């Protein structure tokens, strides 16, 4: 039980740096030079 | 040459259509990587549709690679269906290709699970 | 037992958004400006 619970844990801090990663490749994609393949 | 090798291989159609406006000279589009690959191969292989039809459209002419795989076993090994309709509806002699492990299309579908 | 069930649903919106942000990788490398490392 305590195994479990440990690793929730570690999934729910992997959520959080999935989601504010995903944030960031949604501003590159935001802020870019696109030129060639416009 | 190695310009549109990657060019297909990630997608970006038009640096392809830029390369491939000498249609007149066939040699860049069938030509092979060291590992055989064609222009068809590396654009089905990371599952663009774009570029699978603009390459099948200007006579990619359906080659094999080394380890006798086609566009559609690359297609297959990844799961992307849409550029696996664009082979499909093109013509029905890729669907029934072998390599030279004597896989088809449909083996690599089915061990990826897609 | 509905531990297991609740992880395997946090697990399931895991593979989505990295499903989802896999597509914009793919589409950040599709449009981008390549002049120097060509």
């Amino acid at each position: 039980e305590m195994e479990i619970l440990k690793q929730k844990y570690r999934l729910k801090d992997l959520t959080f740096l999935l989601e504010k990663q995903h944030e960031l490749i949604k501003l590159i994609i935001q802020k870019m030079e696109i030129i060639s393949e416009t | 040459k190695s310009p549109l090798h990657f060019a297909a291989s990630y997608g970006r159609i038009n640096t392809c259509q830029r390369l491939l406006q000498d249609i007149s000279d066939t040699r860049l589009l069938n030509e092979g990587d060291l590992h055989g690959m064609t222009p068809l191969h590396l654009a089905a292989k990371n599952g663009h549709d774009k570029v699978v039809q603009l390459l099948l459209k200007k006579g990619a002419l359906f080659l094999s690679d080394h380890n006798g795989w086609t566009a559609l076993h690359h297609a297959s090994m990844g799961g992307y269906t849409q550029t696996m309709k664009v082979i499909l509806d093109t013509n029905l002699k890729c669907t029934d290709r072998l390599d030279e492990d004597g896989n088809t299309a449909l083996h690599f579908a089915a061990r990826e699970g897609h």
